[PDB]
RNA sequence: GGCCCAUUCGGGUCUUGUAAUUGGAAUGAGUACAAUGUAAAUACCUUAACGAGGAACAAUUGGAGGGCAAGUCUGGUGCCAG
């Protein structure tokens, strides 16, 4: 059992490369939510949601940050299934992937160009997740169609990944025990530092607006180029306070800042111990 | 776009920081109340020198040639020659090259023609004991200063081969929180052209200003004879004290001239060295300003040298106005916890800077 | 005339080249069979 | 001449169009044999080893 | 204040009287990986400590904003057509640039056809790299390096290997990935796989020097032992007195030598070669001509759009020909028989 | 707007890149290039690289000269000849 | 093969003489011209024998 | 070999001979690798020149024993290990493409 | 065989 | 014409080959009505109907060798060697 010993004990290296994430008041983790064309996300981001703060969010739009335990909490976003360039972009600041499947129709080559780009751009932790489990009365060749995403799974993220099981909808949304070990695997996943990440500071925008003047608009005639706030919770490198830093905003193009005011926490996190539904906060 | 400097001052300086931060940059009246106004024959063969080095890189000069707008290119070096003009030595253009040296594409051998050493520049052996040890802990390896000939002014005719070729990312941050506790002292006292008892005079004047420390005092000399001596007579010494413990030294030179003696320029290089430990901690006043430079180029990390009263001159505050003029660094000096001196601790968080030329 | 000078450089270029890699796999031979021999050495001694 | 040239632009455009014809049923792109199974870059094997 | 080096001194009569003394200064003189761990975990804590320093110089100004600080920014000269056109249903990504990636040139990468891309990719076909923060479609050219001598252009990506790549774009640092798309539109997003290119960034540069062969064919026309009149490779002699001593070879490998411009006709020289060459050859001379890389870039900008997948950009030449239904450049004499050798019988 | 000049220039540049890429090639963007498929004379403006067989014969200059004449001078001052030795 | 592709190992056809220079026929590759040169070859050997 | 272990990690330096003319050379297929677990800088095969370009620099490689059945040709016998996988993947599955190296 | 690989240049215009 | 032995020269022996055309039989995995089974149900068992030609209803893994170019590189006593 020595040479197991020294066999598994190679394994505990990796290479050392600096985390650069503080250890006060770190960011949300993002979570990207990836699926097909009409296969869960809307109904899954709405569950999981309601089970962080009892709360429903009826029509959701855009990222979505909620407080899921006394030190985890996580942004939400969903991508549009057939923008290859919104798919893009949620792979390079991915943090967790909520990958869903068809489970009756088998792999689709969005979630494969994902998980391609994702592997190309630093692979996140991704986790699989295979709805449509109506597929006959069967459960012989459902548990038969279970193994086989489970393998094709296996080979294309790293062997060990979870693939989460969601039966049919009842009423709307999925069942709660699902939901509750879902976000449950959800609540522990040791998220480790990429490259690109920690030596780039990045910045998913919740919030949009144009400080512009409508004045001015009626002046020249909706040909100006008006100035635009954006507010959202940065991550990765401190991006410095002097206004002039170049930032590209991805599908926009490259622009510069004006000034920059960091504001108060919206949905912060609270100061054996649980967590009580007055610290359930969402934003 | 560009940022503008006014007066040409610290003009190697700005070209070379320019290089480093990738900012276009433009230096706006150049001596505009002079007889024969503009940029000095000098500054034009450095910006040929960094037309050399870099690539991809314009230098406009305009038609009364009193400004410059430098927009800077990838550094990639490579093997070549410079033929500096006769105004200024080889110290002034292999001052600047250190800055640039270990992030290239390729690897630096440039050899300079000209005159060696002057009176208000860096000296051969004073770039090497002086510049080079600052530049092999701030993480450089392998670099040198071959001296194949050496020249005294005017007529000159020296060649020095600067070879680096530890191509580094960045320099590693520096933790200079200590006195360094000098552990000996060396020199060197070079003659070109003269009678090989000069230098043994300059040694002797030396050793009378030193003899009264109990430590370790050791001046080699060489004389250059024949075709390695250049086409004029001149002589020079210089005095470095060294701590072998981290590897610091700090040095002073000077070179004679028409009408001088040499134990008056072993006692005088002797007592400016005296001065120089007076005022020095842990870097010389001449040492300083690419030690601050490497620190800030460093990594997102806070290093810390320790800088005394004596070293923050005008000179040393126009440097920092101007890299924070060109990329937006402040440094915070803040005191020790001892008040038998006045060490402050220059801390600067470094910018992200690395090497990005280097094929991988 | 740039028949010289070409001629000419291709040979220093391909001098320089053979010297290189000789050098290197030289080195990579001498200083790792060392280390080869030295675990023979300590593995007929187990 | 411009009898021959439209004609193989016909084979070219008929062959084009049968191509881009071969869509599914629904707007569902459904992955195919090498994506599915994964093998990359096998040798030619044996229908006697088969079995 | 800086062109002097030597730092400042008092008068040599002032410093004389004060170091004849030394004193003042005589108190001067007199496992690996969790090795790693523990340094860059020193280093960490001390940043900590001497961050814990004046608080708005740190959380401004000496560093600024760490991560998940909360932040709003105003950007300027933001176009009408993003705010016209925000949906919020495609997210709003930015990320600050370092200072390379504000330029431009030549990135040198080594890229590679996908495993699942059932189409090859073309020299000077435009794809959609994925390269850091940005996406943009450019013009690739795939060079190999033929036994490592020369960066000579292939004509088309190999089938399952790594080739190079040059295109004109903004200049991220080396060692970074990239995947390359040949389509982003949705209305001919086909049934097939869509991302086709992959690599890393090996290289960056100003300006790259790729050279494509051209060889100059030329024929026999009067041919004696070991040396041979050739024919048509050249139109004068002017051409054949700029290539003279060069070194020729007929397909069959038979080596030789331009040795001297002929006289009476206009482009037909005298070369000699290692034995007698037959009437049936071809003569052959190997050089190398340059060619640029295009500086073609648009970024994609799809968040600036009505409707923001169909962003059609330029077209592929297949594409392009189908349109305007130009017949590939077939040349006639470049396919492939099948050679049916005779015996060989000598007298 | 600003967005739209530049979509104007872009397209017009797309158009004028694609027609130069379904074009014809140049002469000297294609292998097999003999006399007639380029122009007259196209080599002379040219500048192309090419191997050569042997080095070309050493023209004979006043450097050369004078360097084998003191060779001479340092032969026949030091009296080193490679004559014949009678026996 | 050991580490080579059935897809690296490929069959590269040669080619044919050009059309215009039909009549000098059969364009002569490289085995061609060793069944050339090495039976001159021997028919001088015997004849300087 | 390694010390204890069969296989061991490292961290991949430079690729060695990367100007080596003649490909799939014994020089061309050379990797310098210093190991994490006691800091050494050993030097490493691969199986060929089309997946040396799997391996770029600070990989997390993982290298086995060589283990040559014999005198071979343009062998330079003193480098005794061989790349086996990289950043988790096992390169001759990457060189025959059944999966794709992550980053 | 200095122009060969350079993309900048000294611009003097004096 | 295939095969077998042989360092060698050679010997030994015999219906054996082919991306050759073609034929009708068979049924399993699957798809599945069922009954039965059991608190109900899954599961076994029993069982109708559809179910094979690239039987594409598409098993791998490892090894031994070749061969090819108007291709590339290196060496040097032509056309060769690597
Ligand atoms: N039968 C069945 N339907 C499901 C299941 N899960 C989700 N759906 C259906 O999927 C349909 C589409 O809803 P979403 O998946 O949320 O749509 P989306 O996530 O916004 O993605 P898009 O359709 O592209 O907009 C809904 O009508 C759900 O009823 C399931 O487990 N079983
Ligand atoms: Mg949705």
């Amino acid at each position: 059992t020595m040479q197991r010993s020294s066999d598994v004990n190679e394994r505990k290296l990796h290479v050392p490369m600096v985390d650069r994430t503080p250890e006060d008041d770190p960011p949300p983790f993002i979570v990207a939510v990836v699926g097909p064309p009409g296969t869960g996300k809307t109904t899954l981001i709405r569950s999981l949601v309601r089970r962080m703060t009892k709360s429903t969010l009826n029509d959701i739009q855009g990222p979505i940050t909620v407080v899921s335990g006394k030190h985890r909490r996580l942004t939400f976003l969903e991508c549009p299934a057939d923008d290859l360039n919104a798919m893009i972009d949620i792979a390079k600041i991915a943090d967790l992937v909520l990958l869903l499947i068809d489970g009756n129709f088998g792999f689709e080559m969005e979630t494969m160009e994902f998980l391609n780009i994702a592997q190309h751009h630093g692979m996140p932790r991704v986790l699989g997740v295979a709805t449509h489990l109506d597929l006959f009365k069967s459960q012989s060749t459902l548990r038969a169609s279970k193994k086989r995403l489970k393998h094709r799974f296996w080979t294309e993220v790293y062997q060990g990944a979870k693939l989460f099981y969601l039966s049919g909808v009842i009423n709307g949304r999925y069942p709660d025990r699902e939901i509750l070990n879902l976000s449950r695997f959800i609540s522990v996943m040791k998220f480790r530092p990429l490259k690109w990440r920690n030596e780039h500071p990045y910045m998913l925008a919740d919030r949009f607006t144009d400080l512009t003047h409508p004045e001015l608009i009626e002046t020249q005639g909706l040909q100006i180029d008006r100035k635009v706030a954006i507010y959202g919770y940065l991550h990765g490198t401190p991006l410095p306070s002097a206004p002039g830093t170049r930032v590209h905003i991805a599908g926009v193009g490259d622009f510069s800042v004006a000034q920059i005011e960091k504001l108060p926490d919206p949905c912060p996190t609270p100061f054996r111990k649980r967590l009580d539904d007055k610290d359930k906060l969402i934003y | 776009k560009y940022t503008t400097f006014q007066g040409s001052q610290n003009f190697r300086l700005r070209i070379v920081l320019a290089t480093l931060s990738g900012k276009p940059i433009k230096i706006e009246k150049i001596r505009s109340g002079d007889l024969n106004p503009g940029l000095k024959d000098y500054e034009v063969s450095f910006l040929r020198l960094i037309e050399s080095v870099t690539n991809g890189s314009v230098i406009e000069i305009s038609y009364t040639g009193t400004t410059v707008i430098y927009r800077p290119g990838i550094i990639v070096g490579g093997a070549s020659t410079h033929i500096c003009p006769s105004s200024k030595p080889v110290g002034y253009f292999v001052e600047p090259m250190l800055y640039l040296a270990p992030f290239s594409k390729k690897k630096f051998s440039i050899l300079f023609k000209g005159i060696t050493a002057s009176h208000n520049d860096a000296g051969i052996e004073a770039i090497k004991w002086g510049l080079m040890p600052v530049m092999e802990k701030f993480g450089v390896r392998e670099c040198a200063l071959h001296t194949l000939k050496r020249g005294s002014p005017p007529l000159g005719g020296g060649e020095v081969h600067l070879v680096v070729d530890s191509l580094i990312a960045q320099p590693i941050t520096m933790h200079e929180i200590d006195r360094p506790i000098i552990s000996s002292i060396t020199g060197v006292a070079y003659s070109t052209r003269v009678s090989p008892s000069l230098v043994n005079r300059m040694i002797d004047g030396a050793k009378k200003v030193l003899k009264n420390l109990q430590c370790e005092v050791n001046i080699t000399a060489d004389v250059w004879r024949g075709e390695n001596s250049g086409k004029s007579p001149g002589w020079g010494i210089t005095l470095v004290a060294q701590s072998k413990q981290k590897g610091w030294s700090y040095f002073a030179e000077d070179i004679g001239d028409a009408g001088s003696i040499p134990e008056e320029l072993g006692e005088k290089v002797a007592c400016q060295l005296l001065e120089e430990i007076s005022k020095s901690a842990a870097v010389g006043r001449n040492q300083l300003p690419l030690a601050i430079v490497y620190m800030v180029i460093g990594k997102e990390d806070i290093g810390r040298l320790r800088i005394n009263k004596e070293q923050i001159d005008e000179r040393f505050i126009i440097l920092l106005r101007d890299i924070k003029k060109i990329f937006n660094t402040e440094v915070f000096l803040k005191p020790v916890d001892e008040a038998d001196n006045e060490d402050m601790i220059a801390t600067i968080k470094g910018i992200g800077f690395t090497n990005t030329s280097k094929k991988i | 005339f740039e028949a010289r000078q070409r001629i000419e450089e291709k040979n220093k270029e391909s001098s320089d080249y053979h010297a290189k890699m000789a050098h290197i796999v030289n080195t990579i031979n001498t200083e790792e069979g060392a280390e080869k021999n030295k675990y023979e050495r300590e593995r007929k001694l187990r | 001449k411009e009898a021959h040239k439209n004609a193989v632009i016909a084979a070219r455009e008929g062959k084009l169009a049968e191509l881009a014809e071969n869509v599914s049923g629904d707007g569902k792109r459904a992955i195919n044999y090498q994506i599915l199974k994964n093998k990359g870059l096998t040798p030619k094997r044996n229908k006697d080893n088969r079995n | 204040d800086l062109e002097k080096f030597v730092p400042y001194f008092d008068t040599f009569e002032k410093l004389a009287k004060k170091w004849k003394s030394v004193d003042a200064i005589k108190e001067r003189f007199l496992t690996w990986y969790e090795l790693q761990k523990a340094k860059i975990s020193k280093q960490l804590e001390i940043n900590n400590i001497e961050y814990q320093e004046m608080t708005p110089e740190q959380r401004q100004r000496i560093e600024g904003f760490k991560a998940g600080s909360y932040v709003r920014i105003v950007f300027e000269k933001v176009p009408m057509e993003f705010v016209k056109n925000f949906n919020p249903k495609f997210p709003i990504v930015m990320g600050g640039l370092l200072p390379t990636e504000i330029k431009f040139g030549i990135v040198k990468a080594r890229l590679r056809r996908h495993r699942w891309h059932k189409k090859i990719l073309k020299t000077n076909d435009p794809l959609v790299l994925s390269l850091g923060w940005r996406r943009f479609q450019t013009l690739p050219i795939y060079t190999t390096t033929d036994s490592r001598t020369r960066t000579r252009m292939l004509k088309y990506t190999p089938e399952h290997t790594y080739c190079n790549a040059a295109f004109y774009g903004p200049l991220c640092s080396p060692n970074t990935p990239f995947c390359g798309v040949q389509i982003v539109a949705n209305s001919d997003t086909g049934n097939g796989f869509r991302i086709a290119a992959t690599g890393i960034v090996e290289e960056i540069d100003v300006n790259i020097e790729i050279v494509k062969k051209l060889k100059l064919v030329g024929f026999p026309y009067k041919i004696f032992k070991n040396t041979a009149f050739i024919k048509d490779m050249f139109s004068s002699a002017m051409e054949v007195a700029r290539f003279e001593g060069a070194q020729i070879k007929t397909v069959s490998g038979i080596r030789g030598e331009i040795k001297r411009a002929l006289s009476k006709p206009e482009g037909h020289y005298r070369a000699a070669f290692e034995d007698k060459i037959l009437m049936s050859d071809i003569v052959i001379l190997r050089s190398w001509y340059p060619v640029r890389v295009k500086k073609f870039y648009n970024p994609v900008t799809s968040l600036l759009l009505k409707e923001k997948t169909e962003w059609k950009g330029l077209r592929l030449t297949g594409q392009i020909r189908a349109a305007m239904n130009l017949e590939t450049p077939s040349n006639p004499d470049s396919a492939y028989h099948k050679i049916e050798r005779v015996e060989r019988h000598f007298n | 707007s600003s967005f739209e000049k530049q979509q104007i220039e872009i397209r017009k540049q797309i158009e004028q890149l694609e027609n130069e890429a379904v074009a014809e090639k140049k002469w000297s963007l294609k292998g097999e290039v003999k006399a007639k498929d380029r122009p007259e004379d196209a080599l002379l403006t040219e500048e192309l690289e090419f191997d050569r067989t042997a080095k070309p014969v050493p023209v004979i200059t006043s450097e050369v000269t004078e360097s084998l004449e003191d060779m001479i001078r340092r032969r026949i001052q030091d009296s080193n000849f490679d004559d014949l030795q009678r026996r | 093969a050991k580490l080579v592709h059935d897809v690296q190992k490929k069959q590269h056809r040669e080619r044919s003489q050009l059309t215009s220079r039909s009549r000098y026929g059969f364009l002569e590759k490289h085995k061609d011209y060793v069944k050339r040169a090495q039976d001159f070859h021997r028919k001088q050997s015997t004849l300087k024998v | 070999p390694f010390g204890g272990s069969s296989h061991a990690k490292g961290i991949v330096l430079e690729k060695l001979g990367i100007e080596s003319k003649q490909p799939n050379s014994a020089i061309r297929k050379c990797v310098r690798v210093q190991l994490i677990k006691n800091g050494k800088k050993v030097t490493a095969f691969v199986p060929n020149d089309g997946c040396l370009n799997f391996v770029d620099e600070n990989d997390e490689v993982l290298l086995a024993g060589f283990g040559r059945k014999g005198k071979a040709k343009g062998d330079i016998p003193g480098v005794r290990f061989k790349v086996v996988k990289v950043s988790g993947v096992s390169l001759l599955a990457l060189w025959k493409e059944k999966k794709e190296k992550p980053r | 065989k200095m122009m060969k690989n350079k993309r900048g240049g000294v611009i003097d215009k004096r």
